RNA sequence: GUCCAAAUACUUGACACAUGCUAAUCGAACGUUUAAUUUUGGCUCUUAAUUAAAAGUGGUGUACAGGUGAGUAUAAUAUUUUUUCGCUUAACUUAAAGUGAAGGCAAAUCCUUCAUAUUGCAAAAGGAUAUCUAUAUCCGCUUUAAGAGGAUGAGAAAAGUUUCAGAGAUAGGUAGUUGUUAAGGUCAUGGCUUAACAAGCCAAUAAUUCUCUUAGUCGAAGCUGAAAAGGCUGAUCGACCACAUUGGGAAUGAAAAAAUCC
RNA sequence: GAGUGCGUGCAAUAAGUUUGCUUUUCUGUUAUAAGUAAGUAGACAUAUAGGUUUAGAUGUUAUAAUAGGAUCCUUCGUAUG
């Protein structure tokens, strides 16, 4: 019943996957031996490895779900990945004499887009041409005219914790306002020596 | 339709003793009769009560007793009207102007409610005829600016 | 915002909520504008029944749940299942089946 | 709906949703005022009856 | 943002009066905050802005801002952009270009529609075809639109002329060739381009800017000229990769322009009506100007494709060539003699020089 | 004085407070910057971009929840029952129609204004995702007709109800105040509003006003009695009122109903 | 003799604030005036050109009338004496 699903392309390995859902769970990489651990494992199997807090083991055990559902992250659905960075490209189209389709397709580094066949050229979804040559979508790093790359980056699939700016807003003008006194006490304080 | 008529509906009827008469047009204040039931003592006290009752046609003395009906709302508090004279004072009550049925008095309230609507339908018609003239005077000498400057152009093409 | 939500009520470790009809924003256990049901999570088991199955016992007023409903009334996730069970509305979600 | 009164399929996943919602709260209304109005006629008969 | 408009570079005296005046009265001001520049042109303030006058913080030395009578003061922006522009003669009077075009944007000054086919035309003709598609390419500040239809041909046809000026060479063909399509790009990408003015040209000629014949045009010019050259492998790499192009342009080019349809039918009709709207072409002074390279291009494409055995294009494009080439000649009878088309014709089609 | 569960736990100084937390959220509203990454141009500098973080502008929510009992002495445009009603541009349900043009700030779904919207007054805002070898969706915005809700209008009419602290003093109070005529306003009613007349109206045993002492109010909510329209309390529970160091004030908003703001 | 978070008279008074034989100012229409700055229209001509020229129909500027909203003054007004 708790079943695994097989790894995919861009995320091979487990060390891969605690480092894209971020929040620290990086550190629990050696706990989990093999890639079924993971997908098998319970809550209570996870509390004596020594997964803790209770919001990062509830937070892994809803990724786990969230991975065998296929509901993946940016850019999760890609093939053609080599050592954790993939390559993005322009595949342009003709829809019609006076327009062209623009569809930010995935292959080799090496290959040309328009050598490429149907089969291995994957539409990867959540990135989008804007302009004539320009790729646009998270983590997308420019290599070329037309080319990018979504190298693995640590917190690229996490949903970030809210954060507060300066205390938040009870305690907002009471730190500023600290801040500055403790600031006007240091640039005073230089001017005494 | 667009009229609206008065209820038009029979309230009690109170008998009670005229206390003032004469002081103001067409109003009188009489006394009634009631009871009050004190929860404590278990005791009903007497509660007389004094309105301000209409006197259409000035036919109350100070003295007669006198029929009441509340729900004529005449002023800001006056709740009654007078139904018939029981008892004169003074004088009989063939030496006094008539008192009007509630019938004559309902149609005096819907006669003069509905021709309160048409005067108002006339200002409406009036103000907004009155003033449409003036906004469609503002297209006249819009249009023939127009007219006298695009016909111009027009006359230097064919 | 009607809403069709659940009240706690009971003691520790001995949950017992209400099916009520209260504003949104309003207190979780103030008087709500009516109280349509009861529901209790923990699941009962017969009296002389060893099968080993177990029940929840909830009573609700569907006529008057239907009602509320159809004006506009947002049951909230756990209310909105317990009346998809019944037969009023649609599932919220479902077992993946892939 | 005027799309729905046409016999026109729903046009995307949402839409779907929305008419299954909508026709549920007209069942909803329908079965619930006639539900409870059979209560209050129900309940004021039996109040003249014992009442008379 | 972007440093304040200035001018420190001027070859003429006339030139700087030109510049000194906008700039001091219909740039600056766009530099105060909103409150401030309405106080500048109200009467009721005119005594205290005597007394104490506004200051502006410009690169160290403030500048002052005294009343300003709307109707009196400020001048003619059209008249003094025009003594401006003529007096330029010097590549550092050209950069002006950049900060004033700028500093109408800002002011919010419609422009003559044609004045940029304008600048195009004297600033190239001097030798300043980068400034051109410098602004062009920064047109979020100098607000160097590529909207009308005879800038884009205007433009483009100095950049055939600067490659052609040297015979085709390789070195400047393929600067040239990434010219072209560094425009071809920003009238389909780009958004700043695109306007009310540009969408009533497009239903004109049923063409947008990017898929027009007279444009695709210029660009399978140049293919052609690199492919002409050859057709150390390292180079052959290009040749033979130019070859697709080529041959992927022409067929472009093709489906696009209809058959037996010369420049002045090309389009609807209804184009050539409206002086706003692409009546340059009829003139034959202007006609011959915009049909020299484009007509050369289909002759020499129509020659190296027949080589690699395409029979259809070579037909195709002859066809077209044998249009324009017809229509062409009528112009040379009508044009009067001494224009400019009659004389770039003659230096480029009928190679006289 | 052995163990366990549940339920209660500053009744006094509304005394003063170290430290961490109780209201945040949306990048599918918006650009600013800083970093790397890739592109221009001129020969590190300089253009145009992508991306990620950090501060912000905006939208909604802080009007809910939670806390306290200092002040506060009541009959009031308070409250039930029946008849008759009215209003509601936010949010929640159902549907319909419309979603265009400029300027200001660095930019905007922020501000200012405009065109159109059964007659004539009167609106709006855009963003995002797919398909093809421009089209159609998604989330919104504006207007309109309804349902629900509502803290809604002084709603109105008829007949009723509300044990109003204790002590002392005070005989006048009311000026659109009371009534009539006329007119407007209102769904309707009412000096609600106005003009012109009349001198009334409430009260007389304190109506009204004043000083002092004390107090958050109520409920089989708690305790108690055999019982009384019982008595006491006004913790935990629910409803109502008031307050947020004290005092003096206004606006925004559908509505102050804020631990906000001046 | 000491204290006051009590009431009240006069003076004074921040935020705020009634009224107008106040003081500036912005906006809205209405009627004019101008066409030089802008902006919108038309006429003629020029050609490596895009100049000359008239015009107010929308709109800009200015005055006047008129409606309304913000300022100043006035009145009231915590602290305080
Ligand atoms: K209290
Ligand atoms: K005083
Ligand atoms: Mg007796
Ligand atoms: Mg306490
Ligand atoms: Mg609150
Ligand atoms: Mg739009
Ligand atoms: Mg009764
Ligand atoms: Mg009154
Ligand atoms: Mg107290
Ligand atoms: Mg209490
Ligand atoms: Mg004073
Ligand atoms: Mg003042
Ligand atoms: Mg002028
Ligand atoms: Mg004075
Ligand atoms: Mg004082």
């Amino acid at each position: 019943l708790p079943l695994i699903p097989k790894p995919t392309p861009f995320v091979p390995d487990v060390p891969t996957f605690l480092t894209l859902i971020g929040r620290d769970l990086k550190q629990h990489a050696d706990k989990f031996p093999t890639w079924e651990a993971l997908f098998t494992l319970t809550t209570d199997q996870l509390r004596e490895l020594g997964v803790e807090p209770p919001r990062a083991r509830r937070y892994l055990l809803r990724w786990r779900q969230r991975f065998r559902e296929g509901k993946f992250g940016i850019g999760g659905d890609l093939k053609h990945v080599e050592n954790g960075v993939a390559y993005l490209k322009i595949h342009e189209k003709e829809a019609s004499p006076t327009r062209t389709s623009r569809r930010v397709v995935n292959v080799p580094a090496n290959q040309h887009v328009e050598e490429v066949s149907e089969g291995e050229r994957v539409k990867v979804k959540g990135y989008k041409v804007k302009g004539v040559s320009t790729i646009v979508g998270p983590y997308a790093l420019p290599v070329q005219k037309g080319v990018a790359k979504l190298a693995v980056t640590e917190g690229m699939w996490e949903d970030k914790r809210g954060h507060k700016v300066d205390g938040g807003e009870r305690r907002r003008a009471e730190v500023r306002f600290k801040r500055g006194v403790a600031e006007r006490k240091a640039l005073r304080e230089k001017m005494g020596f | 339709a667009a009229a609206t008529k008065v209820s038009r509906k029979m309230f009690r009827e109170l008998h009670g003793v005229v206390v003032t008469s004469g002081l103001i047009d067409k109003t009188v204040k009489v006394r009634v009769g009631g009871q009050k039931f004190n929860k404590f003592l278990q005791k009903h006290f007497d509660d007389p009560k004094q309105y301000l009752v209409h006197d259409p046609n000035n036919s109350l003395r100070a003295g007669d007793v006198v029929a009441i009906m509340p729900g004529f709302i005449t002023s800001k508090s006056k709740r009654h009207v007078v139904k018939h004279i029981i008892a004169p004072a003074g004088t009989p009550i063939e030496e006094r102007p008539p008192i009007p049925s509630l019938d004559e008095l309902w149609d005096a309230k819907d006669a003069a409610k509905a021709a309160k609507k048409e005067r108002k339908v006339l200002r409406e018609k009036m103000q907004a005829a009155e003033e449409a003239i003036e906004l469609a005077e503002r297209m006249a000498r819009h249009a023939v600016r127009e007219i006298a400057m695009r016909e111009k152009i027009i006359s230097l093409q064919k | 915002v009607l809403k069709l939500r659940l009240a706690r009520f009971g003691r520790t470790n001995a949950p017992f909520y209400n099916i009520v009809v209260a504003h949104a924003r309003t207190a979780r256990n103030s008087k709500p504008l009516e109280v349509i049901g009861t529901y209790d999570p923990v699941p009962k088991k017969d009296t002389y029944d060893t099968t080993g199955k177990l029940h929840k016992d909830i009573k609700l007023d569907v006529t008057r749940a239907k009602y509320w409903i159809g004006v506009g009334a947002q049951p909230t996730d756990t209310v909105w299942r317990l009346l998809s069970l019944v037969g009023i509305l649609d599932p919220k979600y479902k077992k993946p089946q892939p | 709906s005027a799309a729905e009164l046409a016999g026109l399929p729903p046009k995307s996943k949402q839409e779907s949703w929305r008419r299954k919602m909508a026709e549920a709260r007209r069942q909803s209304l329908e079965a619930g005022l006639q539900g409870l109005w059979q209560r209050k006629v129900k309940r004021d008969q039996k109040q003249a009856k014992e009442s008379k | 943002t972007y440093p304040v408009v200035s001018f420190n570079k001027t070859s003429s005296p006339e030139l700087k009066e030109a510049l000194e005046t906008l700039r001091e009265k219909v740039i600056l001001p766009t530099y105060l905050p909103p409150e401030l520049r309405q106080k500048i042109f109200n009467k009721k303030y005119e005594k205290e802005l005597a007394h104490d006058p506004v200051t502006i913080q410009i690169d160290g030395q403030p500048q002052r801002f005294s009343y300003i009578n709307m109707l009196t003061d400020m001048p003619n922006t059209p008249k003094n952009i025009r003594a401006a522009l003529l007096s330029m003669k010097n590549g550092g009077d050209f950069a002006n270009l950049s900060g004033l075009l700028e500093g109408m944007h800002r002011a919010n000054r419609k422009l003559p529609y044609w004045l940029s086919a304008q600048i195009v035309r004297k600033a190239c003709k001097a030798g300043h075809l980068q400034l051109i598609l410098n602004m062009v390419r920064d047109v979020k500040r100098t607000g160097f639109t590529l909207e009308r239809h005879e800038t884009v041909n205007e433009l483009l046809f100095w950049i055939q002329r600067f490659a052609w000026k040297s015979d085709y060479s390789e070195p400047e063909t393929r600067k040239a060739l990434r010219e072209v399509q560094e425009i071809l790009d920003a009238l389909e990408g780009d958004e700043r381009h695109m306007s009310k003015d540009r969408k009533r040209q497009q239903a004109l000629t049923r063409f947008p800017y990017h898929r027009d014949p007279q444009f695709l045009a210029a660009r399978l010019n140049l293919t052609a000229e690199l492919a002409a050259r050859r057709a150390t492998s390292e180079q052959q790499l290009n040749s033979a990769n130019d070859v697709k192009n080529l041959v992927k342009y022409a067929e472009q080019l093709v489906r696009l322009w209809p058959a037996d349809k010369a420049l002045l039918d090309m389009y609807t009709d209804e184009a050539y009506v409206a002086r706003v709207d692409l009546r340059y072409l009829i003139k034959p002074q202007v006609h011959l100007r915009y049909a020299s390279f484009t007509l050369q291009a289909l002759k020499n494409a129509a020659k190296i494709v027949g080589q690699l055995g395409h029979g259809p294009l070579a037909a195709q494009l002859i066809n077209r060539a044998a249009a324009v080439e017809a229509e062409s000649q009528l112009a040379y009878a009508k044009v009067d003699d001494g224009m400019a088309g009659q004389k770039i014709y003659e230096m480029v089609v009928g190679g006289k020089k």
